RNA sequence: CCGACUUACCAACCCGAUGCAAACUGCGAAUACCGGAGAAUGUUAUCACGGGAGACACACGGCGGGUGCUAACGUCCGUC
RNA sequence: UCCUCCUAAAGAGUAACGGAGGAGCACGAAGGUUGGCUAAUCCUGGUCGGACAUCAGGAGGUUAGUGCAAUGGCAUAAGCCAGCUUGACUGCGAGCGUGACGGCGCGAGCAGGUGCGAAAGCAGGUCAUAGUGAUCCGGUGGUUCUGAAUGGAAGGGCCAUC
RNA sequence: UGCCUGGCGGCCGUAGCGCGGUGGUCCCACCUGACCCCAUGCCGAACUCAGAAGUGAAACGCCGUAGCGCCGAUGGUAGUGUGGGGUCUCCCCAUGCGAGAGUAGGGAACUGCCAGGCAU
RNA sequence: GCCGAGGUGGUGGAAUUGGUAGACACGCUACCUUGAGGUGGUAGUGCCCAAUAGGGCUUACGGGUUCAAGUCCCGUCCUCGGUACCA
RNA sequence: UAGUCCGGAUUGGAGUCUGCAACUCGACUCCAUGAAGUCGGAAUCGCUAGUAAUCGUGGAUCAGAAUGCCACGGUGAAUAC
């Protein structure tokens, strides 16, 4: 909505005039959003993970899939296709939305934020930020909760360097201590 | 999308308490009102106001004569 | 503590390249595909290939893993 | 990777339908263009080919890319091959899914008079 | 070895039966398995019999 | 004593010694014992060898040796019949074939380099010579 | 809590150069085997069916091996 | 007793109280078809989460996986996932392979009746090779096939099976 | 007749990677949106539909590079069938066959059927 | 030499059905009782990281299998019981 | 009726006073913090009436430095077969 928008004119049009591009479609574009949640304590009782999935389903806009354990592995006391993880892969105008709230909303209330460090790009310009507890978004009723309850959003963006995906997502405001 | 399995996604008004208002597409069933903004957040204006470090000679001064 | 051997299972190319075959007549018994069939050529359950048609038995290199094919031509 | 992922799709039954060695209908589909070509029991040499690239087709119909188009190209295909004539004729989807435009085109194929 | 004997047995026609095997702990449900029949020479339905 | 850590099999079969050598050219060093005759040498004279060797050099230059034994040697014990299986592995050999560079030197001068290798040699079973690298 | 300073300590993975393998193989013979065509030679030397058997303790020598001690006029196989 | 590898000398086969490992099963899905997908292991980034759980990207290309030992195979996948299913069907079977034999194995096609698929097609169990015992004697079910003067029946036979 | 581009092949690395440059009138790809067909074990990412504003970035194609991968002689060597010899648990001779590795070198393919646009 | 059984805290020892072990009885340590010892009674009691919550290391050794080994498999050391005969 | 407006240890900051001097090592005040603790194992002690229990005040020592010691009052039981 706002983002897409806002993006269409003033992000392309600044990383054309600050980086060398013949071409519109050398600017990177942040193509998709996945919030997700390693539960992992679900080894003992699987109401917490289907507690933690409705809780992801109130923040996003999706219904969360329900991440099955890939390998076995005894120093966790997991077992293969034992449901360990919760994710949502959101892109399209709903992660232009969720972008929005997360900007705009949420990222003033990590309850002492001192900006998130820019150097957390893994290589390729797709970015990794950890909220460490759930109530810092406002669809949470703070009525009911439970646990703390983090979760990791990581943002794909097309950039192929960090300091291409790092202008882009400067380019949006973010705080970037 | 797959059609009744989602919760809905309502276009709503949020009211920001610095005195803002903006239409934004969520969940919460009403009309959010939240307490600090993206504008006038002190770290998004330039008010984070790290302390001094170290004042030990300024407070021996301001301290005595 | 050792002792124990199965019994030979007489596998092989039971009829070589230029020979005349019935169809039905059982050309490779294996245990993989170590030869894939062809024209005119079947592929048992347990991977034998067995003549389709009635011809001569011809042994090809083709594809690009440079497998080797079985084909019969119908004389 | 989806030209890549496709062939595939393609390369399973394309090997079982020239093991038979029946006349293969081939279709292709591209996003705003579709073929058709009725390729020889050797598999090498076609016999007709009609597509929304040819110019008679394309003077009568108003998107070259959507399902008429295809229904279009179906007729003239299977009309130009009947001209021929090349009765039993064997579809291959090519590794599209079927039931888009190749669908639109088999079916126009079949019922201008092409048994499959 | 674990596999019970048991035979299932024709409906509509029963001059005939097939035999098979099955393991209790695992699935105590009924086979119904629409088989071929050749003395009424249709496909019907078998029941799980001991 | 020379053995390899982690063998796949225990036991092999005896084999023949038929052929020549495949390491003929001195590589690493500049003087090489050399074999002239076929063999075999257990670990124990490798290591009696080379004690020899770098005790008449007195810890100066550098020593390579260019045979390990990977090759298991049974024995059945005195007053057992034959049969019952096969023997426990006693010892490792390395099978030796003319022309083999069994042994490498470089950093010394030439003339105890060559007295060296006649030391060392006495305790090897084969026959053996003294050769030096060549340049192509 | 950082973390600096080192070392005759060892060092995976990779690179460059050596070897080794019955149960390793991205290579690969000679012979042998299967089939077809031709000439010469051979007392049909070939196959099928019927009558009668004997034999089923082998030995050494060469070549390829297992085992033993690359011992045995040893033992166990393949082939002549 | 059975299976896999080596011995085994590049067709097959080939001994030893020679060298090594397994089997005496499982599965109505782990069988059939249709549609789709593609690993291991490292590196980086990220709430708890840390060598190793979940996420995202990169490298690598089958070093993975196969219900179970080894070998041969497998990308068109024989590997992984989902829809619908019972062909894990009845009578045969040209032809071959392998055994002294008893036996064991592969099989295109034909008749009947189905399943999946839009259709070409595929399916008469499973990636293949182990998971197994002859005959006699009896048990059960069906079939007038016989049935000791005759009509039944008993008892045999045949077919399925223990 | 020559360039391109697409589909089906032939062939299966002299044919694959790396590095560099180049193309968008067409063709193709990225692209745009999802009333509706259809789809997601969440997600128009993919699959699918309705399309044409931009771009050739990526992909794909073409061209140039030997840095690899790959091919690969002639000699020689090993091994070996047959027949002889020894100092015979290994070799030699007469004769027939003759590698692998390496070397000089070659090498970034070639081509058939059809369809479309271009200059002829 | 051959077969069968064992090796686990400081000790005796139960876990020998792969699902993160030492459970019980001694001994030891601390407190109480006592003028003081013993008995008795309460609480600890396999080794190192923090003062903790917890994690690393642990079944004679070494290795394999699997997601996971005290557990099944192999090799080696030590210790038991039985055999080592006919000439 | 919660580890809570209970608890008030710990620690960061800013002070005041005595004293040559408050770092080792004083007392107090303010602001902030808000630890264990949810009536206590085996055991064991004091008390017979203005007593036990509980509440405050004062003095000696002393420049400063009592939760101790010595004194003073307020409220004030239960139980003695």
């Amino acid at each position: 909505a706002k983002l897409h928008d806002y993006y269409k004119d003033e992000v392309v049009k600044k990383l054309m005039t600050e980086f060398n591009y013949n071409s519109v479609m050398q600017v990177p574009r942040v193509e998709k959003i996945t919030l997700n949640m390693g539960v992992g304590e679900a080894i003992a009782d699987k109401k917490l993970l289907d507690n933690a999935a409705a809780d992801l389903a109130a923040i996003s806009g999706q219904k969360p899939l329900i991440t099955k354990a890939r390998k076995s592995v005894a120093g966790f006391k997991i077992r293969q296709g034992y449901p360990i993880g919760c994710k949502v892969t959101l892109r399209g105008e709903r992660m232009w939305e969720f972008f929005e709230r997360l900007i705009t909303i949420a990222v003033p209330r990590i309850r002492d934020f001192r900006g998130l460090s820019a150097k957390s790009f893994d290589g390729r310009g797709n970015y990794s930020m950890g909220v460490r507890e759930q109530i810092i978004f406002p669809e949470i009723d703070y009525d009911k909760v439970d646990r703390v309850r983090g979760l990791d959003i990581t943002i794909t963006t097309t950039a192929k360097s960090d300091e291409e995906g790092r202008a882009l997502l400067a380019a949006f405001d973010f705080p970037f201590r | 999308m797959k059609k009744d399995i989602h919760p809905k996604y309502e276009e709503i008004t949020a009211s920001c308490s610095c005195g803002n208002v903006m239409k934004i597409r969520s969940t919460v069933g009403h009309d959010l009102n939240l307490d600090v903004c993206s504008k006038c957040h002190p770290f998004f204006t330039g008010k984070q106001r790290d302390v001094a470090t170290g004042g030990r000679v300024d407070r021996f001064n301001k301290r005595f004569n | 503590r050792n002792g124990r051997d199965s019994e030979a299972k007489r596998l092989g190319v039971k009829r070589f390249g230029g020979e005349s075959v019935l169809a039905g007549s059982i050309i490779v018994r294996q245990r993989g595909t170590k030869f894939h069939a062809g024209a005119n050529v079947g592929c048992g359950r347990d991977h034998t290939l067995f003549a389709k048609a009635d011809g001569k038995v011809k042994f090809e290199v083709k594809g690009p893993k440079n497998r080797k094919f079985i084909s019969i031509e119908a004389e | 990777d989806k030209k890549s992922a496709r062939i595939r799709r393609a390369t399973r039954a394309r090997r079982k339908l020239q093991e038979l060695g029946a006349t293969r209908l081939v279709v292709h589909r591209t996003p705003r263009h579709i073929y058709a070509q009725v390729i020889a029991p050797n598999g090498s040499e076609v016999l007709v080919a009609a597509s929304t690239v040819e110019k008679a087709i394309a003077e009568q119909l108003k998107y070259t890319g959507n399902k008429d188009a295809a229904a279009a190209v179906g007729k003239a295909v299977a009309e130009r091959a009947l001209e021929k004539g090349i009765k039993d004729v064997s579809f291959d989807r090519s590794g599209f899914q079927y039931h888009g435009r190749v669908q639109a085109l088999a079916d126009a194929a079949r019922e201008a008079g092409l048994q499959f | 070895g674990i596999r019970e004997k048991i035979k299932l047995v024709s409906s509509a026609g029963t001059g005939h039966f097939y035999t098979t095997t099955k393991n209790k702990r695992t699935k105590p449900e009924k086979l119904e398995l629409k088989k071929f029949d050749p003395v009424v020479r249709q496909h019907v339905i078998y029941k799980e019999a001991k | 004593m020379l053995q390899p850590k982690r063998t796949k099999f225990r036991k092999m079969h005896k084999g023949r010694n038929r052929g020549l050598a495949q390491g003929t050219d001195v590589s690493f060093g500049s003087f090489g014992l050399k074999a002239v005759g076929r063999g075999r040498l257990t670990a124990r004279q490798i290591e009696a060898a080379r004690r020899a060797m770098t005790r008449a050099v007195k810890r100066q230059g550098k020593i390579w040796i260019r045979v390990f034994p990977d090759k298991p040697i049974t024995e059945k014990p005195l007053a057992v019949r034959m049969g019952k299986g096969k023997g426990n592995v006693e010892y490792w050999v390395a099978l030796i074939q003319p022309g083999k560079v069994l042994y490498e030197m470089d950093g010394v001068p030439e003339e105890l380099a060559r007295e060296a290798f006649k030391l060392a040699a006495a305790k090897l079973p084969i026959k053996t010579t003294f050769v030096t690298k060549t340049v192509m």
